[PDB]
């Protein structure tokens, strides 16, 4: 009966050359497919071995190794065989071998494993100790990239910290989970209390949004001494977090994206200085009931992103208008707002800016640029 | 600009002799331009002696494939073999050429020629 | 002013017309390459130096001579050589 | 139709009609859902609440108060109940609200004036 | 301007060399004392009258003399000495 000792002997106190290792396993240099799949399947392999979560938990206390399961332990067996792999590929990759073994992932490694070798050398297999694995997890950046889904610059860091917050969290619940399973060890478990890995975690949720309701509370002697200290430390870790996502949450690129034509109806493109007062008067003047043609699309065009009053002037005037955002001057821009089947093409240039001609080139350069592109279209544009 | 190369010589420890060398943005770009003012095209066979540019093969038979394998090449320096003393300039420039593919355009005598 | 004046001496015509005349500008911006010709596969991820006018020697710009600190760095008469 | 213009009308009209909006139908949806019971466990733990209680609870799990005279007695609601709290306190802590803050105060002296005769 | 010209003055070539002139100087910013000399353990964090030179008396500055008032209030030396 509870027979730590083995787990932490195994863990605690522990503390052909080239023809396989740089052919397969590639992390720093990242060449070969080989290694690309070699990493796709660590990171698979650990959300497999961490799936078991609360229907592994609810499912009746750890006992003797059973023939007949839901799921069979052998995966989980060879799970352990492919870690201890990777522990050896990473132990004759060390390099510095003191590094080695002060490095997280060789100690997360050296601690996760030894107990499925426990579970090998002795049928005692413990349920618990097997779940706070996200440090696995908690870079599915690099696979994004990998599979291009996402590869703008203001996504990755907002994804890695999303990451690191659902992984610090989840194994905060699951260490937490772990004490209201222990009890006190010099009370023999007398005072322990018995909750589902559920509980914990909307438990680290309410304490997490500084509201705390108070149905379940933190029983265990120890496990009070811990949140004491989660407090401390995981809001200063959130209040320090928020500045680096609220303008990621802010900054994200509104009116982007291409144009889908719709055919048997024209579109004029219009693109220069556009503010509210300007584009009032094209409205008010293009849009007039009396005038009854004016079934074609006013697609718009700037560099900036709008702000003010304009997306509701845009929202109020729904299937009128559009908008997109990118500079005349740019090809690529210019086949994405597909002006190559445009009716014609306006221009609106400032009239207020205290140098003319500089205004009035520009307004020139936007003419070369169009012409260049499609020479064919007609152009209205205004001069100083 | 050009009126302070002055002001960077006259440092105590500056010894242009030894290598410590100014890179001067206006002079070098209006000497370029000024040069092809002679001879039109210098300024951009200049420039293109120097991005460490690798060779690229177009099969298209355009002038890409012309002007691509021109810019492939590049320029060092380098001592020559002790063989040539008593003979000519134009003789182991021809020498050169002809053995090696290999072109000279300056010597060291100092002195540049 | 460069684009304007590069575009107004190309298409100004004598009593023989204006194409003959030879230009080199001075630029800042290389993406404002592809206004200075207009029979060219404009493109504005391609580099300089495989650029119609930047081939055909009508074209100059100060960003082409970061290399040479690289290269006088390697070789240390390249620069005395220039 | 027809509503005295000021422009608070217009700032009542996209902030409080959105959050009563939001907040009765959250009220709704915990009451069917927590009065439905346990879908796969034969629907034991139905508790029985009400309207009252369901918003007044509500209320507790917004702001920050902590009071534990009525919650969540079944996994699927506290889960849900989790849901609202990262809902709530995203959009409607840094979506909305800043407009309110940015509101301030109505103006200061805007009166007018009567003469009285005779002065 | 006061630094490059001490600099100058001190590399000056002579049929004999300029490091040997006599030269004092005037600074404002006592942490640019420094740049001044080069045969030295310039080091920032030694105080302004322990430096080469200061301690040469080929530097000087208008800092040094805010102790006057301290120095003055005990005693009668500038009404006469100095």
């Amino acid at each position: 009966q509870r027979m730590w000792w083995a787990f932490l002997a195994s863990s605690m106190v522990t503390f052909w050359m080239t023809s396989v290792k740089d052919w397969a396993g590639v992390m720093i240099s990242a060449q070969t497919l080989t290694g690309r799949v070699l990493v796709v399947l660590v990171f698979a392999l650990s959300i497999g071995a961490l799936v078991i979560y609360f229907i592994d938990s609810s499912n009746p206390i750890e006992s003797c190794q059973n023939f007949y399961k839901d799921f069979t332990l052998q995966i989980d067996m060879a799970f352990n065989v492919f870690f201890l792999l990777y522990f050896g590929l990473r132990f004759i990759a060390a390099n510095d071998k003191l590094w080695f073994w002060l490095e997280v992932n060789s100690v997360v490694d050296f601690f996760t494993v030894p107990p499925v070798f426990v579970s090998v050398y002795l049928n005692r297999s413990w349920l618990g100790l097997r779940f706070l694995r996200a440090l696995r997890l908690i870079q599915f950046s690099e696979i994004l990239q990998f599979l291009n889904i996402l590869k703008t610059s203001n996504s990755i860091k907002l994804v890695n910290l999303l990451s690191i917050f659902i992984s610090t969290w989840l194994t905060a619940a699951g260490f937490i989970h772990l004490v209201e399973n222990s009890g006190d060890p010099w009370e023999n478990f007398q005072n322990n209390q018995a909750l589902t890995y559920w509980e914990c975690v909307y438990l680290l949720m309410v304490t997490m949004s500084t509201v705390g309701y108070g149905d379940v509370y933190a029983k265990t002697t120890l496990g009070r001494l811990f949140m004491v200290f989660f407090i401390l430390g995981g809001l200063a870790m959130f209040a320090s977090y928020v500045p680096e996502i609220i303008e990621l949450i802010g900054n994200r690129k509104k009116y982007g994206g291409s144009y889908s034509a719709v055919s048997g109806r024209k579109h004029i493109v219009v693109c220069g200085h556009i503010t509210l007062e300007s584009v009032s008067n094209f409205l008010k003047d293009f849009l007039h009931k009396d005038r009854d043609d004016v079934n074609v699309e006013i697609v718009f065009l700037h560099n900036i992103s709008p702000n003010l009053e304009l997306e509701a002037l845009f929202k109020r005037h729904f299937t009128q208008v559009e908008f997109y955002q990118g500079s005349v001057l740019n090809p690529h821009d210019l086949a994405r707002v597909k002006i190559e089947s445009a009716d014609a093409c306006l221009i609106l240039a400032n009239k207020y800016c205290a140098d003319p001609d500089a205004e009035d080139a520009s307004n020139i350069m936007r003419v070369i640029s169009i012409k260049n592109y499609h020479p064919k279209i007609r152009i209205i544009t205004q001069m100083l | 600009q050009y009126h302070n190369k002055a002001h960077l010589l006259n440092i105590p420890s500056w010894n242009w002799k030894e290598g410590d060398d100014a890179i001067c943005l206006a002079e070098l770009k209006l000497g370029f331009i000024a040069q092809s003012c002679l001879a039109q095209g210098l300024s951009t066979m200049l420039a293109n002696l120097f991005s460490m540019r690798s060779f690229i093969k177009i099969e298209e038979d355009t002038w890409q494939k012309y002007y691509l394998e021109g810019v492939s090449n590049e320029m060092y320096t380098e001592y020559l073999s002790s063989a040539f003393v008593g003979l000519s300039f134009p003789t182991v420039c021809e020498l050169c050429f002809v053995k090696l593919k290999l072109l000279m355009i300056a010597i060291e005598y100092s002195r540049i020629l | 002013e460069c684009i304007l004046a590069s575009l107004n001496i190309k298409s100004m015509q004598f009593d023989t017309t204006g194409v003959n005349i030879p230009i080199i500008t001075e630029l800042v911006n290389d993406t404002n390459v592809q206004f200075l010709d207009q029979d060219d596969d404009d493109d504005p991820d391609t580099e300089l130096y495989l650029t119609q006018p930047f081939a055909c020697g009508t074209a100059f710009a100060v960003s082409v001579l970061d290399s040479l600190m690289s290269a006088t760095y390697f070789n240390d008469n390249i620069l005395t050589l220039i």
